[PDB]
RNA sequence: ACCUCGGGUGGGCACUCUAAGGAGACUGCCGGUGACAAACCGGAGGAAGGUGGGGAUGACGUCAAGUCAUCAUGGCCCUUACGGCCAGGGCUACACACGUGCUACAAUGGUCGGUACAAAGGGUUGCCAAGCCGCGAGGUGGAGCUAAUCCCAUAAAACCGAUCGUAGUCCGGAUCGCAGUCUGCAACUCGACUGCGUGAAGUCGGAAUCGCUAGUAAUCGUGAAUCAGAAUGUCACGGUG
């Protein structure tokens, strides 16, 4: 495995003037249905401006940090015992496993007219009572059961 | 004017020996014109009994080159035609 | 299928060897390998050993059998 | 004069961009901008390199584009103008070639290939 | 007896006439358009009043209590005379000639 | 075989041969114009012809080898003989490409 | 300039395009690094930067791998038939099990009404237009055409407006009844499509298990070969990404 990996760039959303918003929509998108994605996004977005009267890319930025989390396992195992090791997650990882889970959770939230699917889902993590803040912190709860396999056989 | 050969090593190298050979005689011949090239792809199987995967395909050209006279006044190049014609190139005769 | 333009069919061998079997009325079946044709009401209550492909078998021809062709009444494979 | 030549290709498309002093005059195969691309976020993109280079209003822009998909010739435009705007001097050369507008994209359509299925796709074995 | 069944509420006229067992899709929209009855109305909005002209197209197309009855005797006609079409339709093989060796399952069950 | 190509030989004479009174047969048929007692008489004159005389009965086999499957009529050839008489520069005009 | 407003026309050789012939990229240059030696890590310029992307090209050999049914041949048998000829039948049968492949299971959808942009290819034993009659598949009709001209030939997804309120359903389309057209001497076993009616299983699918590193996976169409007729496969070209 020689390292190879260079880095490919996407930052363009002309109609709000944003960067994490487009990044965030290639998280929506499904077989290259950009288009039909872009105005589920901004559907969900002005549903929060009509909810709430504060810009709603904060509550999209204040959304993303309770889902976000700090570490996680990493079951490397030795050759004849598996083991689990709770490793610090890297800062440029960090943004897209609360977007993952983020839309995940939207698709069974069971509701009727899909943009207020996603519309729950960005309110609820301005609080904390979101099924991806509950899956946030029961993952934080795994890694101190795994606190003992730290360093030692890790 | 316009031919029709099967390599570009004939078809375009036999022009010049149409051009030289009428501007000669006076009359004013202009630049010969490409035209789109045919192209036919053959994909073959290549195993007498069967193996479906190995497979071989080929692909038969046809170019096309088009002249344009000003001043019809040369039969020259109508006794000329023999010489023009060398191996493989079919000439239909537009003296426009 | 067998658009009405087109519209019967029967072959010419079978319509001699019936037309001309009416005018001697019914004393023996018919024995014939084609399978190709209709019946028709010129042919109600005859009686037709169409081949099985190793046999002949008969045919009781009703009114009622008038559109079907002769191939849905031999048979081709067993299947027991 | 200062009527200045202006092409560029991306995916299969073709764009005869013009360009000459004027005031806004933004016409596309004699369409407005705003009709001629439904619905889209590169409406503003044909934008972005002219907006860079401070230039929105100074200008006439006449477009004729042929060929490619939808957002294919909107990329053809973008890298049009930007060859149209280099006639004038380098003191925008600069300004572009740091912004990443000069270079063409290269990444075209790859074909077929026998027993595979699309370009690298393979049916499943077991 | 409303309609010849019972027909559904809240909903579209074409929608509504769906149920009737013997009109499909195109064929009611035919009938609003004979009749004049707007479809984009729900049938609470209607009157009670035309619906006479909903029954008489009831009365000239067919009727599922009768329209399985006389179906029937196509499949007794194929049976008892013994011809092909009818042969395998006595078993419960597939009849217009689909595969037999695999996967003919809508016609044997699991 | 050898017998098998003998008896699809004699199937392309007899479908030059005849050629033209079913040009006709057919002619009489798909008029709309046309009475149907002289389309019923015509069908009397089509399958009192021998039937090997249709296109349909025609088989194009290869021409130097005789195999059914694997012909192609921009040539003349099967679908391994092909092979074998292009790769000696016979064929004019024919080279592999990408 | 012209126009009837169609490059329609005169015209022009600027262009796009087409296809011939060329230049361009070599670790060349800057810095660091190594024995300063191969090379390596950064840098400038540049359409392209470190074999630019793809394709054809598979060494000595292996598996007595496969094929005597493509063809060629040693031997062995048949030669009043294990060879020829012609009808019908058959390979498409059918409690079951396994392999690949397509649709679906819905609301990032379903219908209806408008409206926008492709490449690549076949066609004088053919393409088969306009008009024309048909609910529709089509039927007339015969032009133009030996092809950058004529025809195949309308790209679809996207966009716009409407309804649909997540219900085994304006979901799904299997089955099946009835009625039609096309090819062919002939649609019974056994063809493809069209109309009308009926409407199933199916509410994302165990243990397991495979494909893929960028114009890629995923999704939407188009064409060709074989071919009277008949593609969910094979080969091939593009959209959105």
């Amino acid at each position: 495995r020689r390292r190879v990996a260079a880095k490919r760039e996407v930052l363009a959303d002309p109609k709000y003037g944003s960067q994490i918003l487009a990044k965030f929509m290639n998280h929506v998108m499904e077989s290259g249905k950009k288009a039909v994605a872009e105005r589920i996004v901004y559907g969900a977005l002005d549903k929060v401006k009509e909810r709430g009267k504060a810009d709603p890319l904060e509550t999209f930025e204040k959304a993303l940090d309770a889902i976000a989390p700090l570490v996680e396992v990493k079951s490397r195992r030795v050759g004849g015992a598996t083991y689990q090791v709770p490793v610090e997650v890297r800062p440029s990882r960090r943004n897209a496993l609360a977007m993952r889970w983020l839309v995940d959770f939207a698709r069974k939230r069971g509701e009727k007219s899909m943009a207020l699917r996603l519309a729950g889902e960005l309110l609820d993590a301005a609080e904390g009572k979101g099924a991806a803040v509950k899956k946030r912190e029961d993952v934080h709860r795994m890694a101190e059961a795994n606190k003992a396999f730290s360093h030692y056989r890790f | 004017i316009r031919l029709k050969a099967f390599d570009h090593r004939l078809i375009d190298q036999s022009t010049q020996e149409i051009v030289e050979t009428a501007k000669r005689t006076g009359a004013q011949v202009r630049g010969p014109i490409p035209l789109p090239t045919r192209k036919e792809r053959f994909t073959v199987l290549i195993s007498p009994h069967v193996n479906k995967d190995a497979r071989d395909q080929y692909e038969i050209r046809t170019h096309k080159r088009v002249l344009d006279i000003v001043q019809p006044t040369d039969k020259t190049v109508d006794a000329l035609m023999k010489l023009d014609l060398a191996a493989g190139v079919e000439v239909q005769i537009s003296l426009g | 299928p067998r658009s009405l333009k087109k519209g019967p069919f029967i072959d010419l061998h079978l319509l001699k060897k019936v037309e001309v079997a009416v005018e001697k009325n019914d004393r023996k079946p018919i024995k014939t390998w084609s399978r190709r044709s209709m019946i028709l009401p010129h042919m109600v209550g005859l009686t037709i050993a169409v081949h099985n492909g190793r046999q002949h078998v008969p045919v009781l021809v009703n009114e009622d059998m008038v559109g079907h062709k002769l191939g849905e009444f031999a048979a081709t494979r067993t299947y027991r | 004069a200062t009527q200045n030549y202006g092409t560029g290709r991306r995916k299969t498309a073709t764009a005869r961009v013009f360009l000459r002093p004027g005031t806004g005059k933004i016409s596309i195969n004699n369409r407005g901008l705003d009709q001629f691309f439904g619905r889209e976020t590169a409406r503003m993109v044909v934008r972005q390199p002219l907006e860079l280079t401070e230039t929105v209003e100074k200008f006439d822009i006449f477009v004729t584009v042929v060929g490619g998909g939808v957002s294919g010739q909107a990329g053809a435009i973008r890298h049009g103008i930007t060859r149209a705007l280099i006639e004038y001097d380098e003191t925008l050369r600069s300004s572009l070639r740091k912004a990443g507008y000069v270079t063409r994209d290269a990444r075209e359509v790859e074909r077929k290939k026998v027993g595979l299925r699309k370009a690298r796709k393979r049916p499943q074995y077991s | 007896r409303i309609a010849g069944v019972n027909i559904p509420d809240n909903k579209h006229t074409v929608i509504s006439l769906t149920y009737i067992y013997g009109v499909g899709r195109t064929t009611a929209q035919s009938i609003c358009a004979a009749t004049g009855v707007n479809p984009a109305a729900k049938i609470k909005d209607l009157s009670d009043e035309q619906i006479d002209q909903l029954r008489n197209e009831v009365a000239k197309i067919t009727t599922e209590g009768d329209l399985r009855r006389e179906i029937n005797m196509n499949i007794k006609r194929l049976m008892d005379l013994g011809c092909y079409r009818g042969l395998r339709h006595r078993r419960g093989l597939p009849v217009r000639g689909q595969r037999t060796k695999t996967n003919a399952r809508t016609r044997k069950g699991p | 075989k050898e017998s098998m190509k003998n008896r699809e030989l004699k199937r392309q004479l007899t479908v030059a041969k005849y050629a033209k009174k079913r040009a006709e047969l057919k002619a009489i048929i798909a008029n709309p114009n046309s009475s149907a007692e002289e389309r019923w008489n015509a069908q009397v004159a089509l399958q009192k012809q021998p039937r090997d005389a249709s296109a349909s009965r025609l088989r194009n086999r290869c021409r130097l080898t005789g195999r059914p499957h694997g012909f192609y009529r921009k040539f003349g050839l099967s679908r391994n003989k092909l092979r074998e008489a292009a790769m000696r520069g016979d064929v004019p005009g024919l080279v592999k490409a990408s």
